[PDB]
């Protein structure tokens, strides 16, 4: 059909045909595959927490940095108006 | 395996309030309650062969639940917990009948 | 058929034909192949945990570094606007 | 007679809507699920574009 094999497992001895083979759950019985891959669970879930919190920290820095950015520009524009009329200040002074 | 027994084979649309114990690629052991919205299909509801093919499997409820549970668990096995929860219904529904049509 | 041998194990003495040979499970009985290959289990699963957590750390660094990257550019563009009107500042000042 | 097809239509409707709602809210943050609460839950039930 790498590539898929077939859809028939035939036994020529009696004509018994296994149409498909289904396996339910991999048990592994030992307690050491068990809550040691469970520490693997804890690490493979902590990585997800760290990734999402890092991305949110970056977006928080996004808000902070964009804020500081037009903070600068508006400090700037208000100093613009202040100097525009400091013109009249120093003229008349 | 064998709990209910009735004289009639329900062909009308129904569901199975089945819960599976699956494990994703992040090993996250989670149980999950399923429905399996099912209904029997007969194109010719008089032919003896097709009509008797209804009673082919004697535990069709269990067969449907086990097959869908197996395929769902196998497909969620290939995805992280983050993926299995972002596209939860998406991946489980493509798990049941994986194809492209 | 490296290459596959045949599909028949025939005994000419009596005509007994072994169509196929199936072996179920390798036991090894000793306790020292046992939970010592089980420490092998712990290592061969910890390697998987380390690999996935390292990849997630790299993707977290991806989010962090892309964030810092346009953090720089937006600091930059807001300073652009601030200097654009610092032009008027210093003109009139 | 197709009305009596499902014998527990109340439960069927509740379970189907609950499943689809939970699956769709699963893809959004808590902030999003509370900003567009009704919006995302109502598109969760019958997700399409018409």
């Amino acid at each position: 059909s790498l590539p898929k094999a077939r859809d028939q497992a035939v036994f020529p001895q009696n004509g018994l045909v296994v149409s498909s083979v289904d396996v339910q759950s991999v048990e592994p019985v030992d307690q050491r595959t068990r809550d040691a891959l469970q520490r693997s669970v804890q690490l493979a879930i902590e990585i997800t927490t760290n990734s999402q919190e890092a991305a949110a920290k970056h977006e928080a820095q996004r808000l902070e940095q964009e804020a500081r950015g037009r903070l600068e520009r508006q400090k700037i524009l208000d100093q613009s108006e202040a100097e525009k009329a400091r013109k009249e200040l120093l003229e008349l002074e | 395996p064998h709990a209910r027994r009735a004289l009639c084979l329900l062909l009308g649309p129904d569901f199975f309030t089945d819960v599976i114990t699956i494990e994703t690629a992040d090993h996250a052991r989670l149980q999950l309650q399923l429905a399996y919205n099912w209904h029997f299909e007969l194109k010719n509801r008089n032919d003896p062969a097709e009509a008797a093919k209804l009673f082919s499997v004697p535990d069709f409820v269990g067969d449907a639940c086990k097959a869908i549970a197996s395929r769902v668990r196998g497909a969620v096995a290939s995805v992280t917990f983050d993926d299995f929860h972002k596209n939860s219904a998406r991946i489980i529904r493509m798990a049941v009948f994986g194809f492209e049509m």
